[PDB]
């Protein structure tokens, strides 16, 4: 897996390769590993599917309730519950989750919830196995405050490098576009991302 | 065991073979792996033969009660929204490994369920020992928008690869095809290539042959 | 004092007194609602009344918004309103997890009747002096408008009333669905359906409204919303103009 | 109207009252007198103990819930010991986990809420006893008189029991006197015990009558009783 | 490892069970009773681990008593064995499980028989001509398979049970300090006092 | 919070009357009539929709409720009583019979869970039995077709016709006038019209009559094909349409 | 559950008063058999006699009850004790002797007499038992918990009418058609209707197994009702 | 060891015409001793059989398990449970102990008393059903037993013959385990009557 | 409690409102940033210690509450509030919306006249404080009614205090600052005391404001005190 959420000038964009595999077997080849927990906070998933499924699950039910009660739940207020999940179950859990969301007031906002369940809030983040060879040209290549195709330009170099190391990694690059616009999927297939 | 799902332009087809084991022996040369958990939400399992019959039955017999108390037919979404937190809960336990296909009044459904409770969906799926034969049959002839006559084939297809280089598998070929107007379609033994030859002999004994120490008439009733 | 007064066990002619007794404090905020269904919409009307000056207007509501799809009227007063949206809205977010589609507006009446009814049949719990109509736009069953009392009653309506003034506004729609013969207001705009609603609400309570006497919720496919203010002044211009 | 409105804490009246709660207030209108006062530097615990007989021991109203914290009972004995254990439990948590003396106000808000949930449970009566609480914290001397309503109020001076209204006034009169009676333990004290003395229809109070008790800035909260209060009869 | 054998003739039950108590390196006792009367006319032996023993044993005496007295009857063989088996199956999924292993023997007064039961602590049970717990019965089975017959009055099957223990004093490797013999027939249970050396 | 009645609301009197069963029996008696007729190859159910207002949908309320593929159940009482009974009745069938023996329950031993559901509202603390008598009609393999009543208190009993609610003892009365053990279920669908009309004050229609069978089985209803000893559900809901048809030949 | 000043418990009483108007059973015990028989409570042409049961109940295969009072009662009771002998079948491997199971079925109506404030059962049991260690055997209970043993009893209305003339004719020397005989006569003697039909009436017998050694259970077909109504002429 | 081999034991049921057989070994022992040469390993509850093998104690449990539930089956429902009823009967109850289950191989044989036709079945120990129409096999010789089947069956047997097959399959099986044999019963099941036989075989 | 009368109402709940009108008076009012709540004191004797007995109290760091009636069914349903404002912080980060508050108390004094074994509060309550988006005000009452106020008074003094707060909203509708509103409070309070002259009196006042306490809930006290103490001193004569 391959996955990460980047804030640029008008919002968020999240990204991720579409390979789930067992062992060297490639179980899915064209995964959505994009999950929408409210119509403009989605999250990435990583580490066991099982796990992250039943959390992103468990989350937009909370979202859902929340927003009857109390109306649009923020970014943080998401991540919160994520981290809450994961803090508290961290002994039967196996789950790395990336949040983005976009608001009104806040604009585009990135939270990473690791391993531990611990929080933390950047100006991007990547994550899954496939992110460890890109270290060094994301933070090489990441600039504040890009234009949303720059935006998908960086997520999409930086994939196909993570997709081209990483044999857990591969498939088609989907991204989700997060704006006061709109909600936006994106979709690259590898005879064009290979070539990059 | 080699079990697939195909969906076609106006539906979904299941297919399995029909052999279970135990290790290496075959118990059941023709048993039953299609399994209904509503008239048009069908099932195939592979793993725990137990374990996949009990699931199967429970959310059956749940999804039966969810449709009445509702008045609306049942949707294959609510079969795998329990299923997977059924199977979640018992932390891959109850191993069941399922293809679950189905038409509602949402339309088409091709659904899979590992047995630690994650789910994905496709247009095409394998489970089973037979798996890596069946897909790559459905990687090679799979294309968009086929027919009815052409999923069928295109399945029936996948689970032969399974019986002829999955040890695991073996037998025939059991088809179920939902297709959103109709009724479904369970098809058992839809193929049966695997005919026992005839034997070189009969082994009918002279009777007397066994030797008999005594003996008695034992009662039924009452 | 008997017994059979003060908890919901039978009179000898078989009654349930505090059931009874429940239904009239459903009138004790003297407010009528109505509702109605349109080709694609169904709309829910309710008078505002803000008595005190003190009072801050934008609070003061009796429309609830229980999902994304599916919104509640209540005729009764508001502790016991608040304590049935909030359980509305628990069972809904709860259906959706556990079975993994939006919970039908009529299911979710149902589940409410039910709820009723176990007041209605234990002695430690008293019914809720309250009637809940329920709305949306059902994607399998098209508009719906489903009202639940508390005698854990419910069913379907095409259009319906509720409040002091019941009587008036339903004979009134009574009136209309003789003439046009069909189960459903024929109009494509909400707008016009809400229009309709508040029109046949005039006649029958023989008042007129200004912008801040009333209330107005609407579904569609996939939302439920209320009005504002000045949506709905826009809708009372508009109907002054011919009518 | 007092008719079938006194049957349990969990009724109102048709003027907005509780009788039971009414009812257990006029327990500590029986029970014998008690006077607390305070200045700056030290909080003083009078009581008048009463005994059952002329062959029995005068009963004790004065118990230690902290080295700086205490308090005096009118009304119902063993309802005073479920609040003073409380109220050492409370005491020793704060102690324990904080390392915190507790401050006397928050033993007030705990012992407050405590007798609540009584004044609201079906099936459990309401506290019958009054209590005075003195203790010396981080903002000084400190007196409160707690009512089994839960209403506990912060004073200089205060009296509770039979006939505790004479004490009340005398108090109310002495007040810009005892005030500042400071660092003169003796002093304070036998202010308390002259105040007490207004509220004697009954005899003359004899070293068994009288119960002592004081807390202070240097000094740990410690009763008298017995011979170590002769000096002030 | 503890003796305990039984033989079913035709108008008795014998029940045999060594003397020894051994801990470690130490014989503490060479005159350990291993046994409970259930009823007049039914007896148990039993073998296994340390303290589970008796305490079962006793709890088990304990409830047929208590059946006795409420009933003012007393069971027959078969359904103390019933009873003794289900209480052993429970056990053995339990927390922590009787190891126990036991000999009932009975005289049944409405058929006029007496009646043998094998039972381990698996709540494993079977009715015997004879039987054997632990080792001792790699060494009976056999010879009671040559020299048993069915209707041996009660002296024969004291002298097959002499065989039985003078096989196990030649060959066993543990000293198990003799036996203990106690007959069950229509006149209840005694014990022959003399075999040590009778 | 918590439960203050944990003593029974059913007492007996010094006459040694359950006064709560006996006005829940009153509660019957104010309801709308429905009845039962058992013929040869079939059982009908059949009651009037009493409808609350000309703006309510007669067809979003049912009072006839399949239970499981061959049994269905009518009532006469309290409606919202009626319909939890329905939903607990479903799902015992389940928990207590399909979920063991792998089949549906035969209709007396789902009767016997109903009226078991029943009894305890009537023994437990803090509750008032059920306000309601139902009609419970099915089939099974080794029993045949039969007809059950249930009461407030829990008892049944096995009817070749009967009939509750309002109009029940004239209604009684016709139908032992009626029925023999020849008839075919035409003949009984019939039958039930007619005493359905007696008991009916305003239109008597296929919108205002409720009717379902019990009869054989519906292949077409199951939903699918292929298992040939699965051949549908014997319960039948009759339709507006259906019903109308055998009132011109009424 | 509570004392009434005389020591009486009322809600028991007031059960008891229930059951005396309940239909009359009648339970007698020959040297060779037992009889149970019940009467019906004012029937309808309507009912189905064919899949009836509403009196008579076999608890095990050599154990059965006649009711009288709140059948649903009953049947709560009825099951808990086939449970009952069921459990005691497998701890033992013997069927439960008959005393054992009234005993226990008595003690769970005690049970309601004296905790929890429920109201007890308002059924009243003759139970028709064989087991090798008293033959056979005839016992009643009622609402107290209390169960005693007899040759002859009713239960439910008229009971006092129907034992003085069981009193009478009752010899220790019967058979069991002699049995029932008596039954009948008792029942057609103490009936508030105008004669003792079939369709009025549940009949059974626990008899020595035609020719066998063995115990069997007849639960009579309205037709043998019918029969038997012939033979001792009553038509 | 392996609970399913402390004992010893097979079972065996075959089809024929209008009737089926079900056979068992009567040892029983403990690993290498043999202690009963009389442990039957087939019950009935009316006219439905059950073989069990396995663990003894548990061979005994659910057969007092089974009596149990089909005793207050024919009390409720005023009829004996048939093979298809009981064989679901059998499969829930071992499921239901899924997590702690009882170590045994049940098998199933009996006609059902409506449609006369021969029913058998079999087991896993955590209730899954083996729905065969030819025969079933259990126990320590189960390799032995589906060779020997494999080879000597054929369908539509008259009752005198399937007694041969059944009888021949079960004693060459079990001369082939050490852990079987000493002792065999036969049954012989026709609608209206039951034969048993107890066969001559080895007896080491 | 759960019963209702042949009318509809219920009575218990009625006779908690008496307990109320018997309490002290109370108010709050919204100013064009934030809330002002102010008490009155009945001094009983020269005994108690002056500025000592605190009735307002603070939930979370964002709300203040006043409420008149039985003091100790007000302190329960603050801690109450307490409760439920740290656990909505826990799982969702964010403080306690006011409008989410309200209701969270609002369930809880409605459930209290729901089941025959409680009696309902004899408290109303004024609260509210500053959130993500605005000021806000609310009352709550013995039934669990609670709704969104410009200004509040409940207790003896309520009658007056309406008054009073009713010619504010009329003369300022282009929202007053909240140094104004806490004079405005101290003179309102003045003005409810006429009632109960026999005993002296002592007076509270709290407030929280975006501008003036950054959103935090703060006492008043010192030179803001005295100067809104002669206000009301000087607009009394
Ligand atoms: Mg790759
Ligand atoms: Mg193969
Ligand atoms: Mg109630
Ligand atoms: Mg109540
Ligand atoms: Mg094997
Ligand atoms: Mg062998
Ligand atoms: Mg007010």
């Amino acid at each position: 897996t391959s996955i990460m959420a980047v804030t640029f000038k008008d919002g968020v964009i999240l990204g991720a390769d579409s390979r789930t595999t067992t062992g060297a077997y490639i179980a899915n080849r064209v995964t959505d590993k994009l999950t929408r927990v409210h119509d403009k906070i989605w999250c990435c998933r990583s580490g066991s599917a099982a796990d992250t499924q039943a959390i992103a699950d468990i989350v937009q039910y909370h979202l859902e309730l929340y927003t009857s009660q109390y109306g649009t739940p923020s970014t943080e207020t998401a991540a919160s519950v994520f981290k809450e999940l994961c803090y508290e179950n961290k002994d039967n859990l196996t789950a790395g989750i990336i949040v983005a969301g976009y608001d009104d007031k806040n604009k585009g906002e990135v939270y990473t919830i690791p391993l531990g369940g611990s929080v933390h809030k950047l100006p991007y983040a990547i994550a899954g196995s496939g992110s460890t060879f890109i270290y060094g040209y994301c933070d090489k290549n990441f600039r504040e405050n890009m234009s949303k195709e720059e935006t998908v330009d960086f997520i999409k170099h930086s994939l196909s490098q993570a997709i081209k190391w990483d044999g857990s990694s591969g498939g088609v690059i989907r991204m989700v576009v997060l704006t006061a616009a709109g909600v936006e999927r994106l979709i690259f297939y590898p005879d064009e991302y290979e070539q990059l | 065991t080699t079990i697939v799902g195909v969906k076609f332009n106006n539906g979904v087809v299941i297919a399995a073979d029909t052999r279970s084991t135990q290790g290496p022996i075959v118990a059941d040369k023709n048993c039953a792996k299609l399994h209904r958990i509503s008239p048009k939400i069908w099932c195939a399992g592979a793993g725990t033969a137990a374990d996949t019959e009990a699931v199967t039955q429970l959310i059956g017999s749940n999804i039966e009660l969810h449709s009445l108390y509702t008045s609306r037919e049942p949707r294959v979404v609510s079969a795998l929204q329990m299923l997977k937190q059924h199977l979640f809960k018992y932390q891959g336990h109850i191993g069941a490994y399922l293809i679950v296909a189905g038409v509602d009044p949402t339309g088409s459904h091709l659904f899979s369920i590992h047995a630690h409770g994650s789910t994905d969906v496709g247009y095409y799926l394998s489970l089973g020992s037979g798996s890596l034969a069946a897909m790559a049959v459905l990687e090679s002839h799979w294309k968009q928008d086929l027919t009815k006559e052409e999923a069928i084939k295109l399945a029936s297809d996948a689970i032969q690869a399974g019986i002829w280089n999955d040890l695991g598998s073996g037998s025939n070929v059991d088809v179920c095809v939902m297709e959103i107007g109709k009724d479904a379609e369970y098809l058992r033994n839809y193929l049966t290539p695997n005919v026992r030859e005839e034997k070189q002999k009969s082994y009918k004994f002279p009777r007397g042959t066994t030797a008999v120490l005594k003996e008695s008439i034992v009662n039924i009733c009452d | 004092a008997g017994y059979d007064r003060h908890i919901t066990i039978f009179s000898p002619e078989g009654r349930l007194y505090q059931v009874e007794y429940a239904f009239k404090a459903t009138n004790q905020t003297n407010i009528n609602s109505l509702a109605v269904r349109g080709k694609d919409c169904t709309v829910v009307i309710s008078q505002k009344k803000v008595p005190d000056k003190l009072l801050d207007p934008t609070t003061v509501s009796y429309i609830f918004c229980i999902s994304r799809t599916i919104g509640m009227v209540v005729n009764g007063p508001i502790p016991d309103a608040r304590n049935a949206a909030l359980r509305a809205k628990a069972e809904a977010a709860e259906f959706r997890y556990k079975y993994g589609y939006d919970m039908p507006c009529d299911v979710l009446a149902k589940r409410m009747a039910n709820l009723s009814q176990i007041y209605t049949q234990r002695a430690y719990m008293r019914p809720l002096g309250v009637i809940l109509t329920f709305v949306s736009v059902d994607e399998e069953l098209g508009p719906s408008i489903y009202k639940t009392d508390p005698a854990g009653y419910y069913v379907g309506y095409k259009a319906t009333a509720t409040g002091p003034k019941q009587q008036e506004i339903t004979t009134n729609l009574e009136n209309h669905f003789k003439k046009s013969k069909i189960d459903h207001i024929n109009e494509e705009s909400w707008e016009k359906v809400v229009e309709f609603a508040i029109t046949h609400m005039i006649d029958a309570l023989g008042t007129e409204f200004s912008k801040n006497d009333l209330e107005v919720g609407v579904a569609t496919k996939d939302k439920f919303f209320t009005l504002s203010a000045e949506n709905i002044e826009e809708r009372l211009v508009a109907i002054a103009e011919q009518d | 109207f007092r008719n079938n409105y006194d049957g349990d804490t969990v009724t109102f009246s048709p003027t907005g009252r509780l009788f039971q709660v009414e009812y257990a207030l006029e327990a500590i209108k029986q029970g014998s007198v008690t006077v607390g006062l305070r200045s700056n530097t030290h909080a003083v615990l009078v009581a008048l103990k009463r005994n059952a007989d002329e062959l029995s021991s005068y009963q004790k109203k004065i118990i230690k819930c902290d080295e700086h914290m205490g308090l005096s009972l009118a009304g119902l004995a063993p309802d005073a010991r479920v609040l003073s254990n409380y109220l050492r439990q409370q005491c020793n948590y704060s102690s324990l986990v904080f390392n915190r003396k507790l401050a006397v106000e928050r033993a007030g808000h705990l012992l407050c809420d405590k007798a609540q949930k009584n004044t609201q449970s079906y099936g459990g009566r309401p506290y019958g006893v009054g209590l005075l609480i003195i203790g010396y914290d981080k903002s000084g001397a400190h007196l409160l008189e707690f009512q089994p309503s839960g209403n506990v109020t912060e004073l200089y001076g205060t009296a509770i029991g039979a006939r505790s209204q004479g004490a009340k006034t005398y108090l109310e009169r002495t007040l810009d006197t005892f005030i500042k009676i400071d660092g003169n333990p003796d002093e304070l004290i036998k202010a308390g015990v002259e105040a007490i003395s207004q509220s004697l229809r009954d005899e003359s109070l004899t070293v068994d009558n009288l119960s002592i008790a004081i807390v202070g800035k240097d000094t740990p909260f410690t009763i008298y009783d017995g011979e170590a209060v002769a000096k002030y009869i | 490892m503890d003796i305990i054998l039984g033989i079913r003739v035709q108008d008795s039950v014998i029940l045999a069970s060594s003397k020894a108590v051994t801990r470690g390196i130490s014989v503490l006792k060479d005159s350990d009773d291993k046994t409970r009367q259930l009823s007049p006319h039914t007896l148990m032996s039993f073998a296994g681990e340390a303290g589970d023993t008796v305490q079962f044993a006793e709890y088990i005496q304990a409830n047929i008593q208590l059946y006795s007295i409420r009933e003012d009857y007393e069971l027959s063989p078969q359904a103390v064995s019933s009873f003794v088996r289900q209480e052993l199956a429970k056990s053995i999924r339990s927390r922590r499980p009787y190891q126990v292993n036991v000999l009932i023997g009975g005289y049944d007064k409405k058929k006029n028989k007496p009646e043998l039961y094998q039972i381990d602590y698996l709540g494993t049970k079977v009715e015997l001509p004879y039987g054997a717990h632990g080792y001792s019965g790699f060494y009976t089975f056999s010879l009671l398979d040559h020299h048993y017959r069915p209707d041996m009055t009660t002296e024969e099957g004291l002298d097959l049970l002499k065989l039985c223990v003078q096989e196990l004093e030649k060959r066993m490797p543990m000293d198990f300090k003799g036996v203990i013999v106690k007959i069950v027939d229509k006149d209840g249970i005694r014990q022959v006092d003399d075999f040590q050396a009778q | 919070m918590t439960d203050r009645y944990s003593f029974s609301l059913t007492t007996f009197s010094p006459s040694g009357k359950l006064g709560q069963i006996d006005y829940a029996l009153t509660a019957v008696k104010q309801g709308v009539t429905s009845l039962g007729i058992k013929a040869t190859n079939g059982v009908v159910i059949a009651t009037e929709k009493k409808s609350s207002s000309p703006l309510a949908m007669s067809e979003t309320l049912s009072k006839v409720s399949l239970l499981t593929p061959d049994i269905g159940a009518v009532y006469s009482g309290m409606g919202p009583d009626y319909r939890v009974l329905v939903d607990k009745s479903r799902k015992v069938a389940h928990t207590s019979y399909k979920r063991i023996y792998g089949e549906y329950p035969p209709t007396k031993l789902l009767v016997s869970e109903v009226a078991k559901i029943m009894q305890e509202a009537t023994q437990s603390g803090g509750v008032r039995p059920f306000g309601v008598s139902l009609l419970i009609a099915g089939h099974d393999e080794f029993n045949g077709f039969s007809l059950y009543q249930v009461d407030p208190s829990g008892s049944y009993f096995p009817w070749k016709a009967t009939a509750i609610g309002k109009g029940s003892v004239a209604a009684k009365t016709f139908l032992e006038k009626r029925w023999n053990d020849e008839l075919e279920l035409e003949d009984a669908i019939h039958i039930a019209l007619l005493t359905l009309k007696e008991s009916v004050e305003g239109e008597f229609n296929g919108d205002t009559i409720e009717l379902a069978i019990i009869g054989d089985e519906n292949p077409d209803l199951l939903g699918y094909t292929g298992i040939p000893t699965d051949k549908g559900p014997r319960f039948r809901k009759l339709t507006s349409q259906e019903i109308n048809d055998r009132l011109e030949a009424l | 559950t509570i004392f009434s000043p005389e020591g009486r418990l009322y809600q028991v009483e007031y059960a008891l008063e229930s059951i005396s108007h309940a239909g009359t059973a009648i339970g007698i015990m020959a040297s060779d058999g037992i009889v149970l028989a019940a009467e019906r409570k004012v029937t309808s042409t309507l009912l189905e006699q064919d899949t009836s049961t509403e009196k008579l109940y076999k608890l095990n295969d050599k154990i059965a009850v006649a009711v009288a009072g709140l059948t649903a009662d009953a049947e709560i009771l009825i099951n808990t004790a086939r449970i009952h002998a069921q459990n005691y079948l497998k701890t033992y491997n013997e069927d439960i002797p008959v005393e054992i199971l009234v005993r226990r079925l008595s003690d769970i109506k005690q049970g309601y007499t004296q905790h929890g404030g429920l109201r007890p059962f308002g059924v009243s049991f003759i139970y028709a038992g064989y087991d090798d260690r008293y033959g056979y055997q005839l016992y009643t209970s009622n609402p107290s918990g209390n169960y005693t043993g007899w040759k002859a009893i009713s239960v439910g209305a008229n009971t006092s009418a129907a034992q003085t003339l069981l009193q009478m004719d009752y010899k220790d020397d019967m058979k069991v058609d002699d049995a029932i005989e008596l039954a009948l006569k008792t029942l057609s003697k103490t009936t508030d209707s105008s004669a003792l039909t079939y369709d009025r009436l549940e009949f059974a017998t626990i008899r020595k197994g035609a020719n066998d050694g063995e115990v069997y259970q007849k639960i009579f077909k309205p037709q043998e009702i019918k029969d038997i109504l012939v033979k001792t002429g009553i038509t | 060891s392996d609970p399913s081999s402390i004992n010893g034991g097979i079972v065996v049921a075959m089809t024929g015409k209008d009737c089926v057989a079900i056979a068992c070994d009567l040892r029983l022992g403990s690993q290498s001793l043999g202690v009963s040469n009389k442990f039957e390993k087939i019950f009935h509850y009316g006219h439905v059989f059950l073989g069990i093998t396995g663990l003894a104690t548990d061979v005994t449990t659910l057969n007092e398990m089974f009596r149990y539930k089909t005793n207050l089956y024919k009390l409720k429902e005023e009829r004996a449970i048939e093979p298809e009823t009981f064989t679901q009967l059998v499969s829930s109850s071992l499921y239901e102990r899924r997590f702690g289950p009882y170590f045994v191989g049940p098998v199933v044989a009996g006609i059902n008393s409506k449609s006369g036709k021969p029913f058998i079945a079999g087991f896993d120990l955590i209730g899954c059903i083996d729905e065969a129409k030819d025969f079933i096999v259990s126990g320590t010789a189960s390799d032995q037993l589906f060779g020997m089947c494999e080879s000597l069956y054929e369908p539509n047997l008259e009752p005198e013959d399937l007694f041969e097959t059944i009888s021949q399959a079960l004693l060459n099986a079990a001369d082939r385990d050490a852990l079987s044999g000493w002792g065999a019963v036969v049954y012989i099941i026709k609608k209206d009557e039951v034969v048993k036989r107890y066969l001559k075989m080895r007896q080491d | 409690n759960s019963v209702f009368s042949p009318d509809g109402r219920n009575f218990q709940v009625e006779y908690a409102v008496k307990a109320v009108e018997n309490g002290t008076t109370s108010i709050g009012i919204k100013c064009n940033d934030g809330v002002v709540f102010a008490v009155e004191k009945l001094i009983t004797s020269k005994l108690l210690v002056p500025q000592k007995n605190v009735k307002i109290q603070v939930v979370d760091r964002h709300i203040g509450c006043v409420y008149s009636g039985l003091i100790p069914d007000g302190r329960h349903l603050v801690n109450r509030g307490r409760e439920e404002a740290a656990s909505f912080k826990k799982l969702y980060k964010t403080p306690i919306p006011i409008p989410a508050f309200a209701d969270r108390l609002g369930q809880y004094v409605q459930a209290h006249t729901l089941y025959n074994s409680v009696r309902p509060f004899g408290v109303s309550t004024i609260f509210g404080g500053v959130d993500k988006n605005g000021a806000h005000l609310y009352m709550l009452e013995p039934s669990g009614s609670y709704w969104g106020y410009k200004g509040a008074a409940t207790g003896k003094g309520r009658q007056s205090a309406k008054a009073e707060l009713e010619k504010l909203v009329d003369h300022h509708p282009e929202g007053l600052s909240a140094r104004e509103a806490v004079k405005q409070a101290a003179k309102i309070i003045y003005l409810a005391h006429e009632d109960n002259k026999e005993k002296d009196f002592e007076l509270e006042i709290s407030w929280c404001s975006l501008s003036e306490t950054n959103g935090l809930h703060k006492f008043v006290k010192g030179d803001l005190l005295q100067e809104a103490i002669d206000f009301a001193q000087k607009e009394i004569n």
